[PDB]
RNA sequence: UCCUUGUUUUGCGCAAGGUGAGAUUUUGGGCAACAGCAGGUCUGUGAUGCUCCUCAAUGUUCUGGGCGACACGCGCACUACAAUGUCAGUGAGAACAAGAAAAACGACUCUUGUCGGACCUACUUGAUCAAAAGAGUGGGAAAACCCCGGAAUCACGUAGACCCACUUGGGACCGAGUAUUGCAAUUAUUGGUCGCGCAACGAGGAAUGUCUCGUAGGCGCAGCUCAUCAAACUGUGCCGAUUACGUCC
RNA sequence: ACUCAACACGGGGAACUUUACCAGAUCCGGACAGGGUGAGGAUUGACAGAUUGAGUGUUCUUUCUCGAUCCCCUGAAUGGUGG
């Protein structure tokens, strides 16, 4: 129906924005959700997923009765579940997330963002670009620019490859703004838009 | 007020706690199945408090409040009602 | 009217097809399944 | 404006400073510093070593 | 692509015609590099530095009332209605359109785990006597909603009426009555009656705007906002040209 | 906001609400008791009377209903459509 779309909408959105902020920095990629009939499996995918069970088994029963307090779910309705990715790397958001570590603890932005551009460049990305704007100096709002390997920005086919996140960081002075891209080496269209090959 | 007494027990054997922020009353439970009838505002008021103190853990999306009880949140309800328990989050599952 | 996701009341109100998203802007809060494409 | 003069050592605090212990003199002294900068250390100033370090706070 | 076997020194290509639904960035949109602006936004935010308001608080209030809308007839920006004979002005009848909107309240009743009321439209009473407007039955979560789609632009000589006038062309002021909406109306209501029209204005100085095709222009409907009102904004459809297809002033 | 990248723009068709602003009253949100008042407290709730636009229970009197959270002093604080 109309309606149902938009609910489920809402119900991502809510979801998703309550984890990405109060659980983090555990490689949080994000949230996928499936229907079983009846019950909803709700995996969370991170890239550390010890975390999210907890050693004391209380943080997956938290998020589970913060979620049934809410909607009006109950226990056989609702579940969740861990997800190990692999390559925290391609995951942008995650990246993101480690990057905001960094800044932080107060360590230089150059060696910070160096850090990200050798780990995702290394498991074989396309390219990458950390823009890291905000405060470095005063009196500014400076902007710095990292931009590795290659990009594409063009059609609407790139939205898809590419998977961005954008975060704050909060220090003295005030904000601090952090930007994190990658494209991905795998394609989500399984399509390319250039290099026609002859198959010999 | 009397009211505050449903409210300390509403932490109690129903783990995490969640409210919605609004000026005016509603009831903020429904998991627990306790259907105390309180306003809103008192509910935020007590959990503030012992937010204060560091015994309850806050955490926020959009406009409503979840409230989580620590290890010491825990210990320091057991003790205020007496009665002693084997910590509300490890009890449920 | 008034919002659920805001209390400010101003800075306008969509209660087109049942959901509020322009008192927090969609374009800032998207995931709810829109895009564009044309 | 012919008189205003000394409008901001009227206002300013005074602490009248603080009282502290004798330093070494002589040849004590150099070698009160001597030993602070080129030894206990990696380095040498240099600026390499900062002689002078202060505590953080406020940023603009 | 072919062809003109033209233009093409060979190339990159160009023009006309042809096949053809369709002749080149196929067509219309959407996205978009780098360098930036002391552009706008701290009344979008749980996005924020500091320092102001922090209790005769100014913060805050389902609190009450008022403002943002005022009127020397003052300037500007944007909109809409006209001065009519190329809907032309009051009357009647015919044929005929497309996206899109809609529903669900812990409120009642229902049971061993729970159903119908805030959406529309149909039909009939609303004329042994108006409009506005009352109420009952009936279906829908939409390709179901009664033909899923209709009345404006248009057509019409039915031998309609007016007829070259500031009128019978236009409305804006102004008074009286009533019903509808709402937590509350103080022309809020306005799809309504019926006064004033013989109040403006006759295509309107200088100046200046933007479009080469199903476009411009003309016309209507829905969505949007939401106690209630659309000359606004957004989208769909209908009627549908003149000139140019060139140059760089 | 003010040549253009102002001016049917701030999805801004605002009457009470929205509300910055004005005319007045109120709350604790001032939480946090570490320095004080438990019973009978500065209190929670309250008919009449009064207060005042507001029989409104804020307030004050009467008398009743009282948890001792509300209340007292500092520090601390949070909230804001303020720049």
């Amino acid at each position: 129906k109309k309606r149902m779309i938009i609910r489920d909408g809402v119900f991502y959105a809510e979801l998703f924005e309550f984890l990405k902020r109060e659980l983090a920095d555990d490689g949080f990629a994000g949230v996928e959700h499936r229907v079983t009939s009846t019950r909803t499996e709700i995996v969370i995918r991170a890239t550390k997923t010890r975390e999210v069970l907890g050693e004391k088994g209380r943080r997956i029963r938290e998020l589970t009765a913060c979620l049934q307090q809410r909607f009006h779910y109950k226990e056989g309705k609702l579940q969740l579940f861990a997800e190990r990715v692999e390559v925290r790397g391609l995951s942008a958001m995650a990246q993101a997330e480690s990057l905001r570590f960094k800044l932080l603890s107060n360590l230089q932005v150059r060696r910070a963002a160096m850090g990200i551009i050798r780990h995702v460049m290394e498991s074989g990305a396309k390219g990458c670009e950390v823009t890291v704007g905000g405060k470095i100096k005063g009196q500014r709002a400076k902007s710095m620019t990292f931009r590795d390997g290659y990009m594409i920005k063009s059609g609407t086919a790139h939205k898809n490859f590419v998977d961005v996140a954008t975060r704050h960081c909060h220090l003295r002075a005030g904000t601090l703004g952090v930007k994190v891209k990658i494209m991905l080496p795998k394609s989500m269209q399984n399509e390319e838009e250039i290099l026609p090959d002859v198959i010999t | 007020k009397r009211s505050r007494d449903d409210v300390y027990r509403f932490f109690f054997t129903e783990g995490v706690i969640s409210c919605k922020k609004d000026p005016l009353g509603t009831w903020t439970g429904s998991l627990g199945g306790k259907t105390f009838t309180v306003p809103s505002i008192q509910v935020m008021q007590l959990m503030r408090s012992m937010k204060s103190r560091g015994l309850i853990k806050e955490q926020f999306a959009w406009r409503h409040f979840y409230w989580f009880l620590n290890d010491e949140g825990v210990e320091y309800l057991r003790k205020y009602l007496f009665l002693p328990h084997d910590a509300v989050p490890n009890t449920h599952k | 009217r008034h919002c659920v996701i805001c209390s400010n009341q101003k800075a306008v109100i969509r209660k087109y097809e049942l959901n509020v998203c322009r008192q927090c802007f969609r374009e800032n809060a998207a995931n709810i399944g829109f895009s564009k494409l044309r | 404006s012919l008189a205003r003069a000394g409008k901001v050592k009227n206002q300013t605090p005074k602490v009248a400073k603080q009282e502290k212990k004798k330093q070494p003199r002589g040849r004590a002294f150099k070698r009160l510093k001597y030993t602070q900068r080129y030894l206990a250390k990696t380095l040498k100033p240099g600026e390499k070593l900062h002689m002078n370090k202060q505590p953080p706070g406020k940023a603009g």
